[PDB]
């Protein structure tokens, strides 16, 4: 590898070919795994020279080498991405999207994804400079399979970064412009394209119900449910996040997920050996059980209540916390018969066992659930049958103890339970 | 999903 001193000497020469060789040397230096000297390159003042090389239509190799050098600077810290932006790189890269050389266009796609991926402001600045139209034009072919696989993956990734980040979320008009191309990529037979399109949809559904509706209205929920069943974990993870985001919305949006067949996948998701999949599947279930009684009934009919008992009984603690939420939502919204059924599937003992957790929130959530179940037992006149039952698995003792507990609503709710029913 | 990517 050249020294930065020698790179500067070549780039400052009055010889395009010497400048090209020094830019290639910079690209290779910036491409090394252990500790590329990005800040030294920036301090040498080389970004403005790279940016001017982007505009050299008559010398496509130096366009490519400087684009690659800038991509690797823009892939670093936010301060390093800012330095690239501050050199004027955004409009220069957008101009290269139309290049007849596919490797240059791809480099510009990559660079704009790094810049937009830095955060909301640079994302929106890339959009204001007009990146979306020429990016989408690169996919305006009748069959995506004629594109080079790596080229297509790069485009999908950059589009997903334009859908990414919040406060603010991407402009509504930009989302509507990008969404039809995302729908297409969601049906493309490449695992990495599918994964990144799912990530893009996961970003677009992470927000208010109006944002969810823009996605749901494009009809993608059945495809997301299909991708929930993929064997590739990199596909299932964002597809599940997208589905979980959608069921934070209205009852009608939640119903489209159920109508699409999503509940049939949850026996596997709720026992998945990847901890994060189990956690997000249980979180998703907790928002479905927060729904209407007929939606709780579909959870019942699909045999998913035993699986909720399972995750409550044994899972990573954060997953068990989501299961507690699922149970409190179920018993808050459910009919008496639905709550009786929950008790018949064995919810009481694992609920009580979690009262030993040193976590105030889950104790509150569980106490709420227990009160909800007693209210159903009152309507049936069977409060004592439930009391004896809490007693027999050791639940009374753990409720007694929380009378002596720091947090106020805990001992409040704990006290009331023992008074009224014990 | 990776937020930024180095081309090696």
């Amino acid at each position: 590898n050249w020294s930065v001193e020698d790179i500067v000497k070549g780039i400052n020469s009055n010889n395009l070919e010497s400048q090209l060789q020094a830019t290639q040397a910079a690209r290779k230096l910036l491409s090394r795994e252990k500790q590329p000297p990005i800040d030294n390159i920036i301090r040498a003042g080389l970004i403005p020279k790279f940016v001017s090389f982007l505009g050299k239509t008559d010398c496509s190799p130096i366009q490519f080498e400087s684009a690659w050098a800038l991509t690797n600077i823009a892939s670093g810290t936010s301060e390093q991405t800012k330095a690239v932006v501050d050199g004027g790189a955004i409009p220069a890269f957008i101009s290269l999207l139309a290049s007849p050389h596919a490797h240059i266009s791809e480099q510009a796609v990559w660079a704009l994804g790094n810049i937009a991926g830095d955060g909301s402001a640079f994302r929106d600045l890339v959009i204001k400079h007009g990146a979306i139209d020429p990016l989408l034009a690169l996919l305006a072919v009748p069959d995506l399979s004629t594109l080079a696989c790596g080229y297509l993956r790069n485009l999908t990734w950059t589009l997903s970064n334009l859908c990414r980040n919040k406060n603010p979320a991407p402009p509504l008009d930009a989302v509507e412009q990008i969404l039809p191309t995302l729908v297409r990529l969601l049906h493309h037979n490449d695992p990495e394209v599918l994964a990144d399109s799912c990530w893009a949809i996961s970003y677009l559904t992470d927000g208010p119900n109006e944002r969810i509706e823009m996605v749901v209205k494009k009809g993608v929920v059945p495809q997301l449910v299909k991708l929930l069943g993929a064997t590739e974990l990199p596909i299932v993870t964002p597809a599940l996040r997208a589905i979980g985001n959608i069921v934070t919305g209205t009852d009608e949006q939640t119903q489209k997920v159920i109508d699409a067949g999503a509940l049939a996948v949850f026996p596997s998701l709720l026992t998945n050996p990847k901890t994060n999949i189990q956690k997000e599947a249980t979180w998703t279930m907790s928002n479905i059980t927060a729904g209407r009684q007929d939606q709780i009934q579909q959870v019942v009919n699909h045999g998913l209540v035993p699986f909720l008992v399972g995750v409550l009984s044994k899972a990573d603690f954060k997953t068990q916390k989501e299961a507690a939420w699922a149970i409190t939502n179920y018993t808050s919204g459910g009919t008496v018969e639905q709550i009786v059924y929950l008790v018949h599937c064995g919810i009481i003992e694992p609920l009580m066992n979690l009262l030993s957790a040193k976590d105030t929130k889950i104790i509150q959530v569980i106490l709420d659930a227990i009160s909800n179940i007693f209210q159903a037992a009152e309507k049936l006149g069977e409060t004592e049958k439930l009391s004896i039952m809490i007693e027999e698995c050791g639940g009374l003792d753990k409720i007694e103890a929380l009378q002596r507990h720091e947090n106020e609503s805990v001992y409040k709710a704990s006290l009331n339970l023992i008074e009224k029913y014990f | 999903m990776e937020w930024k990517r180095v081309k090696g």
